[PDB]
RNA sequence: GACCUCAAAUCAGGUAGGACUACCCGCUGAACUUAAGCAUAUCAAUAAGCGGAGGAAAAGAAACCAACAGGGAUUGCCUCAGUAGCGGCGAGUGAAGCGGCAAAAGCUCAAAUUUGAAAUCUGGCGUCUUUGGCGUCCGAGUUGUAAUUUGAAGAAGGUAUCU
RNA sequence: GUGUAAAGUUCCUUCGACGAGUCGAGUUGUUUGGGAAUGCAGCUCUAAGUGGGUGGUAAAUUCCAUCUAAAGCUAAAUAUUG
RNA sequence: CCAUCGACCGAUCCUGAUGUGUUCGGAUGGAUUUGAGUAAGAGCAUAGCUGUUGGGACCCGAAAGAUGGUGAACUAUGCCUG
RNA sequence: AAGACCCUGUUGAGCUUGACUCUAGUUUGACAUUGUGAAAAGAC
């Protein structure tokens, strides 16, 4: 049963695991098919695009704190500050998300900055509109128009400016003060208390 | 209006009113059929809270249901097998009482649709339910824009299949890491984590 | 069994180089006509044509 | 034999444990003089 | 394929190359990793040591993401600064004007002090640093600016 | 607000701040002038349960700490014991006067 | 003469049952087997047994994830990861958050005095332009049928002219 | 068009009802990767109103974060030896 | 590439500077100790033979164990009518 | 007729018991079902 030097494996089939094999031999017919569908579903409503426009989010997780993507739907302060109602904005290819907060700045400036060229962009039609005016525009497709660009990383050239303290020592410094702030304080009282 | 203070009034279950009424009515209660019909519900304001509308195609069901565990049915306590499984008393239905009330109710009313149900007493050997129903064939229930879902026949029978609020307990239906295992339908979960997934091109 | 291994992977770069490597040989002569092609009466290759 | 009783088997013919069992014990047990008293031949008054 | 293998060559001789004594049978020493403290010690001890029993504490509900910290070097850190302009950057960096090389926008959690830079001023900006990494900067002239 | 840096106590890149309007739904604990007043004559006309009327006697005979082990057992956790013992104090002294 | 509760009718009109098995929602539930023996464990929350659907089902618009510069209904794929963990800590077993992608869609009640007017609804009868419209008469319904609100809010008083 | 009507947007004032033998607790059995107890169920106890739940080591003390249960509907991407 | 004496990083034992939330900090220098480390990267991917582990697992072979059904036309025993 | 005797196998089964580990049943207590009065002892 075990013999010679080999890593030890962890090989879970001791069930009855060929009951439920799934093997993907309808990748190519999935994917043409999803492709026809995309067609069908653009074909139906052109010249409106298929795509809501998305908002621009910070990723949450100190390890993927750095990148930006595209998230759910933009705030009801978002919308406030460009001036379109929830329930409209609905109804013009903007998704909304009511559960997303606005706590600091950077990620507000930016969806409004998107919310306002989408808007300048936007040609809503009318009973008045006539079909050659409906027929002068093409399908545009929303991701790709208003694409998440990632905010360039800081490079080019500055001054040196080095101080006293050293990084290493600034962050030894925290790692003790964090570590010995609760009993640190806890001697600060009882201390005084004693006075 | 009065529903408020039906609501604050029934969570004083050990007053001494409450205590006087629930006496009687259980007496009641116990001398009446397993099941019968209930002419009107006996917690107006709990079966508003739970869908009910005094229209007619609204029909409550009384039941009540023997309590205690489940002996598991084996002969002479026999179960012809290892030890773990040689238990007989001390073992527990996995749905609950609530759930067989409106199983039962659903069973004997089957031209109807199981709403959803509540607790209306409680002795030692019973508990108590009312069960409210759902016409899917009264006219007005199919031109009621808020209950014509119900018609759909996606839900014969919701009762049955743990779809009622009693059986999305039991499922363990609910969000959040408390519920990993069944969250999406335990079965469900556990097939796709014992599904050996090959394509075309083996990475 | 049907989840027998069918398709097989072959790095991008590698397959590149082996298209290459084809349309290279379909200049040499000599390897035409040892693949078995009539091309005794052509005067060059590559043979190129007019775009009409 | 011993499959049919508490009494059956052995190599003679004989009880081989106390005849008298107790009020306590289950079905397939109580055979024989089910929680007895006493036993024997009865002498004297009662 | 089939017809390479020695499936091939065994046909035509008696015991398929298994032997006529010991007799290719179906689990002769058990399933698995059976018997890795009775018959199978002397493998398991010998190629496997540390095998059984329990070493440190447990850490319920366990986030690697709280942990990511890449780590890059500073024998490599000249490769984050544009390639285009990486020439330029080596000749002409000074006291006032020196490359800036933010490295968790690259990527990294943590700037090492293995090798050597060029003398050449640098602005390295990092999550952490080790105590030479930050040592060996200075001394060409550079800073490390401390990011969250 | 944060530090700026990646260590120690209040670590964090240093954003500029917003501020939010707080959610509607964040009020759900807030009582109203509806509530109360019902809940008020919903006493009046229950009256109070074997266990509390029990804590009541408890309370009177300066048995705090031990009419908390009884709220604790009653009610199952030592919060809702101390909030408990709470309301059943101001049931005696609104009594008194 | 009402009412409440409870009955009967070959009363007027409806409704349910049974079938099929690949997939679906539950209940119930083994042992062979592995552990080189074996009882916990494993096989397996599997087979068999029972109840209930559809073209999909189920799930679903957070009593969520997180601990970040925060994400944002549900579902699936890839990854996380044979990892954290569980385990005669043996044999074995084993998820989730983040990240990329497929697809994307949102909402409804209860709890509120219409109170200057039950504004609501099934049925019968007549009629028409009949998946229904109109008129009328019983009946249901105040122990609450409509309109109005659903937490992202929203309501009652004002508001600015707008749209 | 029965539009002195229905709706939306902005500002101001006062309010803002929000589901109970349920939540939660103990215990028993079962199950889970969930470990001083993951879900489910039985029995006993049984709430509150800035309250309640969660925050993967039991407890008390003080904070913080995040949602809003015990009522309900809903296409698509997913499955498919019929 | 090999033998050997060192140097560097982490764990362990000692030492303990300027300083201090006076209990933290850890400069500097040592130690027959320890690591699946460093000391001018070698890996990633596809394929092939052989070898390994889980799978019906080279092929055929138990005595057994479990779940759900079908039989008192033979025969055992009671009952009813001849 | 792949010994039915004998031995071996970490192969069984029928049977037994003061083997190991359990179990139907039964018995004993507590809590609930569960209310209304009075008296005598005890307790704060
Ligand atoms: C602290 N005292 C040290 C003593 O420990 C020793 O140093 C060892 C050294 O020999 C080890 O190094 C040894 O092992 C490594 C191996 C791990 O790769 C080899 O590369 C190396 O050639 C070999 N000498 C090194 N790994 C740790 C030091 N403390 O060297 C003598 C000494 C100075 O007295
Ligand atoms: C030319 N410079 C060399 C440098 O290349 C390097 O040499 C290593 C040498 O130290 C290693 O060898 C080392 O490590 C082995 C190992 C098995 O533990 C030891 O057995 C050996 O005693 C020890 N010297 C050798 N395996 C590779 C060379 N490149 O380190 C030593 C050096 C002199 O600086
Ligand atoms: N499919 C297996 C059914 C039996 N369940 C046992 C697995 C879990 C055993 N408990 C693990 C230890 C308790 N945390």
């Amino acid at each position: 049963a075990i013999s010679k030097n080999l890593p030890l494996l962890n090989n879970h089939f001791r069930k009855h695991w060929q009951e439920r094999v799934r093997v993907h031999f309808d990748q190519a017919g999935k994917k043409a098919s999803r492709r026809q569908s995309r067609l069908r579903k653009a074909a139906k409503i052109a010249p409106r695009p298929i795509d809501a426009l998305r908002p621009v989010v910070r990723a949450p997780t100190v390890k993927y704190n750095r990148k930006v993507r595209a998230g759910r739907g933009f705030t009801l302060a978002e919308l406030k500050a460009v001036g379109i109602a929830p329930k409209y904005a609905r109804t013009i290819g903007i998704s909304v998300d009511h559960r997303r907060q606005n706590k600091s700045q950077e990620t507000f400036d930016a969806n409004v900055a998107r919310l306002q060229e989408y808007k300048s962009k936007l040609v809503i039609f009318d009973k008045k509109t006539k079909a050659s005016e409906v027929a002068s525009f093409e399908q545009v497709d929303v991701s790709a128009t208003f694409p998440v660009e990632q905010p360039a990383p800081e490079s080019g050239l500055r001054a040196v400016e080095v101080p006293e303290q050293t990084a290493y020592r600034t962050l030894r410094l925290a790692r003790n003060e964090k570590k010995y702030k609760g009993i640190r304080e806890k001697r600060a009282k009882e201390k005084a208390e004693a006075e | 209006g009065a529903y408020k203070y039906l609501e604050e009034l029934q969570r004083k279950k050990q007053s001494d009113v409450m205590r006087f009424l629930y006496r009687v009515r259980c007496w009641e209660y116990r001398q009446k059929n397993v099941i019968h019909r209930a002419s009107r519900p006996s917690r107006p304001d709990k079966a508003r809270r739970l869908g009910y509308k005094a229209k007619q195609g609204f029909v409550i069901y009384r039941i009540r249901v023997r309590r205690g565990g489940r002996k598991r049915p084996v002969p002479k306590g026999a179960t012809y097998g290892k030890p773990t499984n040689q238990g007989v008393n001390q073992l527990k239905y996995q749905k609950s009482l609530r759930s067989t009330a409106e199983e039962r109710v659903g069973r004997r009313a089957s031209n109807l649709r199981v709403l959803n149900s509540y607790w209306v007493n409680q002795d030692s050997t019973y508990k108590y339910f009312e069960v409210i129903l759902v016409d899917p064939s009264h006219k007005a229930i199919r031109r009621d824009a808020r209950y014509n879902w119900i018609v759909n026949p996606v839900h014969k029978h919701r009762e049955a299949r743990g779809l009622t609020s009693a059986g999305k307990k039991s499922r363990g239906i609910n969000k959040g890491h408390l519920f990993n295992k069944t969250k999406a339908g335990r079965r469900h979960t556990w097939k796709k984590h014992n599904t050996l997934s090959l394509w075309r091109y083996r990475s | 069994k049907t989840w027998r291994r069918w398709n097989v992977k072959v790095n991008h770069n590698e397959k590149r180089y082996a298209t290459a490597s084809a349309i290279a040989a379909s200049a040499v002569t000599s390897l035409v006509l040892a693949r078995g092609h009539r091309v005794e009466q052509v005067k060059e290759l590559p043979l190129v044509v007019s775009n009409e | 034999n011993p499959v049919d009783h508490p009494h059956g088997g052995g190599n003679h013919q004989h009880i081989g444990k106390a005849s008298t069992i107790s009020r306590g014990a289950v079905s397939g047990q109580k055979a024989g003089l089910i929680a007895a008293r006493r036993t024997g031949l009865l002498r004297g008054t009662q | 394929p089939t017809r390479l293998t020695k499936t091939r060559k065994h046909r035509g001789n008696v015991s398929a190359g298994k032997g006529r004594i010991g007799k290719h049978r179906k689990h002769p020493g058990g399933r698995g990793k059976a018997g890795g403290q009775h018959h199978h010690r002397t493998n398991l001890d010998k190629y496997h040591p540390g095998y059984f029993g329990k070493v440190g504490m447990r850490y319920f509900h366990k986030q690697q993401n709280h942990f990511w910290r890449p780590e890059i070097n500073l024998d490599k850190l000249w490769t984050l600064v544009d390639s285009e302009k990486k020439d330029e950057y080596l000749s002409k960096s000074s006291a006032s004007a020196a490359p800036v090389i933010d490295t968790l926008a690259h990527g990294y959690g943590k700037v090492l002090g293995k090798g050597r830079l060029p003398e050449v001023p640098v602005i390295v900006k990092a999550r952490f640093v080790s105590k030479l990494a930050e040592e060996k900067i200075r001394a060409v002239g550079g800073v490390v600016e401390l990011v969250a | 607000a944060k530090s700026g840096i990646a260590a120690g106590v209040n670590k964090g890149r240093k954003t500029t701040a917003k501020e939010v309007a707080p959610k509607i739904s964040y009020r759900k604990g807030a009582s109203s002038q509806r509530t109360v007043f019902v809940r008020s004559i919903v006493k009046e006309v229950a009256g109070l349960a074997p266990y509390e009327r029990r804590l009541i006697e408890l309370i009177r005979n300066a048995g705090e700490k031990r009419a908390k082990k009884l709220a604790k057992k009653r009610l199952g956790t030592h919060k809702r014991a101390l909030r408990k013992v709470e309301e059943m104090t101001q049931v005696i002294a609104e009594s008194r006067r």
